[PDB]
């Protein structure tokens, strides 16, 4: 929630040295601690990697390293998304002038 | 896909005369690029810009 | 196939994770895919003395065992020993009872006076004053060095002297651990064991171990060098060859 | 694998050889007939084996 | 013809065998006009006849 | 002879690319205020910039995102990122680039906000269709405030000369903050504890989530925070009190005195190390490889000795590996040459159906050199599509003349232009049936035309040069070879 | 409990940072018995009194 | 446990089933709330997965 983005570098060093996983997978990531309050942890993948097994492996070691999280942090949550499905379509909604 | 069938009518017509022998390309082309399909089917890809 | 089994074991600890004492539900279960056995064994030291042998560690900690993590295959590599400095705070039960304080006091005053909170922004949306600019703010909250530490003041004084944590306590940075030591032909060395995944090539991902143990070898400091003694791959390297020789 | 090819060297040459050694039976025994058509008298003996 | 079809995949397959970021692209024409040039190939001995 | 030298320099002055921009309607502009700002001044601005835009006759539709940079990936409050869309070409007058080179000349060089206009890539997966994205690492672990002063040594002078026109770094440490300087004396001479200290202060200048509520279903946030008016000050830490473990109410003025300073918005950890972010592309001539070479030899003299030029994005894909790209294409000439030997019954024969490849690589390669366009990928996919159907002809021609010279019984001369003469009506009506073809590819009007644009100029002339230059040399080779092949009886 | 895992045993407490990973801080009594029932003579903790 | 059956389905099973919706090879789903605390979600999928 609040938290210079210095106190938030010190949140994502605990998924930073638990992300290190992959039989025949990663390859690197990048984290990007923001005073914004949040922080986006992108890890890649060797291409010819199946994304669902990508996801499930990454996810399956982040309810380990959550024990040494802080608790304003376990409070809202943690969350993984496969981000190498194709983007479809955009859609905006507004209501005009009303 | 249609134009150049298009021209191979006009071609067919004016190297050997004879609209029997326009037809049979006019079934060739669409059987081969629809065995295409198939083919790029069951092996794996799928339509896409490239 | 190792995957297929390794989420078939998932599907049954969170299935099973109800009938689970509470206090281990915290810490969290891990499940992983990683043979059972060693693949290799890396052995660095002091080639002359310098580095002694728990620091050595530390250099192991920092930059190299981060990064043989990463190479194609391997499962583990944890350096033995636990031997990673830690910032120690050693009390001394007759000063303690000097100054009535008991352990407990220097638990929470720790506990409070070394962690870091959220502090927020100034000035940003729900304003009608117009703000100019927006500034976030830094904490800094924790200790870094062990002088810091020694400064936790326990209890106030009435004369507005402090009982200051090193008036009872000793602060050092040492070790988060000293059960264990390692030897290499004598000499004080870290142990680094490499652990191969449930199905991988012993020999692709052990040479690809040796290639990256040589590239963080450009950086050592010193008369920091390392051996592997230990290799059940070079056994197979060498017997290949002896098969071409047939 | 390495093992079964060293065990291979022996048998490939197998049937090489027992059609080989075919030829020069023949051409021993026959001054008229040409390599190349004792080649397919060769074959005409020892291809069921 | 057939050996249009053995030469023209001959042309066609061994330009997909570069993993680069260009040659998964490349990839994608050669197979499709791989499998053009073998299933209209077979068409054309069978059915155009 | 003279023609296969001739290839070679025009292989050797044609740009070397590698996918060509086309325009889809779709624009992207990256609005950046000054540093800190608020985010009414950025609303007054998007609202003024998505003015404009909407302006030009050739804009259908906009849309922004405001409080996000781009730039960092972080939702930042003194930036927005606009995505507009144009119309169709049907109807709009001109094209994205000139409205580019129109739009943000008329922004960027004035407004006190930076705002750049440039156009999304066409294949997702590189991520500046030139350039690089590298990341610089230490295992040392420095200060930023230093970080920020070795990295300005690697893109100033990267940027100086060599090989590079435009090397860009993401790392910002001076970006303002208040740093708040405790005073651990203070704090407990006044009998606090600092949990509570700061757990009132994130009520106050701060967001606090205390508890859900129930409401149309969905359990919502309760978040304590004082009103905006007693926030927005420098100093509005002078009215938050706390109760003291004794009973009285504390000012926290006395102990927290807050102070101006400068460090990083955004920390970005890349492989376990703090990195900072390296982009930018090359000069005009430059090709992406050799500049991808080139930040890696400039990075290896100004740095330190603890600092990783570590690789990532599209320039860590291209660094990975090589020794491939030959490999194939060599077993590919031998699987045809045997092919064709074992067709042929001859072992010098099949060289002739090699020889009328040539012709295809040097009539495409001619079409593209005049019309001035660049080797991409979509003109060398077409490339494939003629050296299949150049080689086809030639074995047919060839497959005749070794007809016609050893089952008719007709001299090596007379197959040799009896082969041809049979060929020449089936290669002429093919051409004219497929140049024709693929001859609205060449003025091509719609999205999508970089490809076909280049497909066309590139297959038309390669197509003409081996079906008119190409026929007459085959009969040539067969001759040649074919007579060499019964002196070797001798 | 937390006094006797801090001065015969190692307390956990909250970790802190130096040189860039974080390591723990770890609380245990310098006090060194080669017996026990010494230990418990001079290990104080203050009741709810 | 302690929760009416109502608020049940309303504050754990919504935020659940609203989440797990859009699944693949998903056909549908159903989630059973109970006074006693308990909620039992069960997901059918399509045959053959």
């Amino acid at each position: 929630t609040g938290a210079d983005a210095q106190t938030i570098a010190s949140t994502v060093a605990s998924p930073i040295e638990d992300a290190i996983n992959g039989a025949d997978n990663m390859i690197y990531m990048d984290s990007t601690s923001s005073s914004s309050g949040t922080m986006s942890l992108t890890v890649y993948f060797d291409i010819g990697t199946d994304p669902d097994q990508a996801t499930i492996d990454v996810n399956n070691r982040i309810s380990a390293a959550t024990a040494k999280m802080p608790d304003a942090v376990k409070k809202l949550g943690v969350t993984v998304r496969k981000t190498s499905s194709t983007t479809l379509a955009a859609i905006s909604m507004y209501s005009s002038d009303g | 896909f249609v134009e150049a069938l298009i021209l191979v009518i006009i071609v067919m017509y004016m190297f050997l005369k004879n609209f029997r022998a326009t037809l049979i390309p006019m079934i060739a082309v669409p059987v081969s690029l629809l065995g295409t399909f198939a083919g790029l089917y069951v092996l794996g890809f799928s339509i896409n810009l490239l | 196939d190792p995957d297929q089994a390794t989420i078939d074991v998932n599907n049954r600890i969170s299935a099973a994770t109800a009938k689970m004492p509470d206090a281990v539900k915290k810490l969290g279960v891990t499940v992983r895919k990683t043979s059972s056995t060693t693949l290799a064994a890396i052995s660095m030291y002091s080639s002359d003395g310098s580095m002694s042998a728990v620091d050595v560690y530390n250099y192991i900690t920092l930059n190299v065992l981060d990064e043989l993590k990463r190479v194609p295959g391997v499962g583990d590599a944890n350096a033995i020993g636990n031997r990673n400095y830690s910032l120690r705070i050693w009390l001394k039960p007759d000063l303690l009872n000097k100054f009535g304080i008991t352990a407990t006091d220097v638990i929470s005053a720790v506990n409070d006076q070394n962690a870091q909170y959220a502090t927020g922004k100034i000035g940003e949306e729900p304003v009608t004053q117009k703000s100019p600019y927006v500034y976030s703010i830094t904490m800094q909250g924790r200790l870094q060095n062990p002088s810091e530490f020694e400064n936790i003041i326990l209890r106030t004084n009435n004369d507005g002297s402090f009982l200051r944590l090193k008036d009872v306590a000793d602060v050092e940075i040492g070790s988060q651990q000293y059960s264990s030591q390692g030897r290499l032909n004598g000499n004080d060395a870290v142990p680094i064991m490499i652990n191969l995944q449930s199905g991988a090539n012993a020999l692709h991902t052990a040479e690809l171990v040796q290639a990256k143990m040589q590239e963080l070898s450009k950086n050592f400091p010193k008369g920091l060098t390392y051996k592997i003694p230990y290799d059940t791959t070079k056994f197979v390297i060498e017997s290949i060859k002896e098969v071409v020789k047939t | 694998t390495l093992f079964a090819l060293i065990l291979a060297i022996g048998i490939v040459v197998d049937d090489a050889i027992i059609v080989v050694e075919n030829i020069d039976r023949i051409l021993h025994e026959n001054e008229q007939i040409s390599v190349k058509d004792a080649a397919i008298q060769a074959m005409q003996e020892v291809s069921s084996p | 013809v057939i050996s249009i079809v053995l030469v023209l995949c001959a042309v066609f397959v061994p330009v997909s065998f570069i993993s680069g970021f260009v040659g998964e692209i490349q990839r994608q024409f050669a197979l499709t006009l791989a499998i053009s040039v073998t299933i209209s190939g077979f068409v054309a001995l069978t059915l155009t006849p | 002879c003279i023609m296969l030298g001739a290839i070679f320099y025009l292989y050797k002055a044609v740009p070397n690319s590698l996918v060509p921009e086309e325009d889809q309607g779709l624009m992207i502009s990256i609005i950046n205020l000054p540093s800190a700002s608020a985010l009414h001044r950025t609303i007054s601005e998007v609202d003024h910039i998505s003015q404009e835009v909407l302006k030009t006759n050739g804009v259908k539709d906009a849309m922004a995102m405001i409080g996000f940079d781009l730039f960092t990936s972080s939702l930042k409050e003194n930036a927005a990122a606009m995505f507009i869309g144009l119309q169709d070409w049907k109807d709009r007058n001109v094209s994205a680039d000139q409205i580019i080179a129109e739009l943000n000349k008329k922004f960027a060089f004035d407004r006190n906000a930076s705002s750049v206009f440039i156009g999304l890539p066409p294949i997702p997966g590189l991520s500046i269709t030139g350039g690089f994205e590298m990341y610089v690492q230490n295992k040392s672990g420095k200060s930023y405030d230093e970080i920020q002063k070795d990295v300005n040594k690697l893109v100033a002078a990267a940027n100086q000369r060599k090989e590079l026109s435009r090397v860009r770094t993401t790392l910002d440490t001076t970006f303002p903050q208040y740093k708040l300087i405790i005073d651990r004396d203070k704090l407990k001479h006044y009998n606090l504890n600092m949990q509570d200290v700061f757990n009132t202060m994130n009520a106050t200048i701060g967001t606090y989530y205390v508890n859900d509520f129930s409401m149309l279903g969905k359990n919502f946030q309760v978040n304590i925070r004082a009103k905006g008016d007693f926030r927005n000050t420098q100093d509005a830490l002078k009215n938050i009190f706390v109760r003291s473990n004794d009973g009285k109410m504390i000012p926290l003025d006395s102990f927290l005195t807050l102070q101006r300073s400068s460090g990083p918005d955004d920390v970005k950890r890349f492989n376990l190390f703090p990195a900072a972010q390296v982009q930018g592309q090359p000069a005009p001539g430059y090709t992406s490889g050799q500049a991808i070479e080139a930040i890696a030899q400039v990075a290896k003299e100004t740095l330190g000795d603890d600092y990783s030029i570590a690789w990532s994005g599209s320039a860590y894909q291209e660094v990975s590996s090589k020794g491939t790209a030959s490999y194939a294409f060599a077993l590919g000439m031998i699987f045809v040459f045997l092919i064709l030997a074992a067709q042929y019954e001859r072992w010098l024969i099949p060289l002739a159906v090699v020889t009328a490849v040539p012709f295809a690589v040097f009539g495409s390669f001619l079409l593209v050199y005049l019309r001035g366009f660049s080797n991409d990928i979509y003109f060398q996919t077409g490339l494939l599509l003629l050296i299949g159907l150049s080689a086809k002809n030639a074995i047919l021609i060839v497959e005749f003349a070794m007809e016609e010279r050893f089952k008719k019984g007709k001299g090596v001369f007379e197959a040799a232009v009896a082969a041809a003469k049979l060929r020449f009506r089936p290669i002429i009506m093919t051409s004219l049936a497929f140049t024709f073809g693929v001859l609205p590819m060449i003025f091509a009007t719609g999205a999508g035309s970089a490809s076909r644009h280049s497909l066309g100029t590139g297959l038309i002339g390669g197509m003409i040069a081996a079906s008119t230059l190409a026929i007459f040399f085959v009969p040539l080779f067969f001759y040649l070879l074919e007579n060499f092949n019964e002196w070797l009886d001798k």
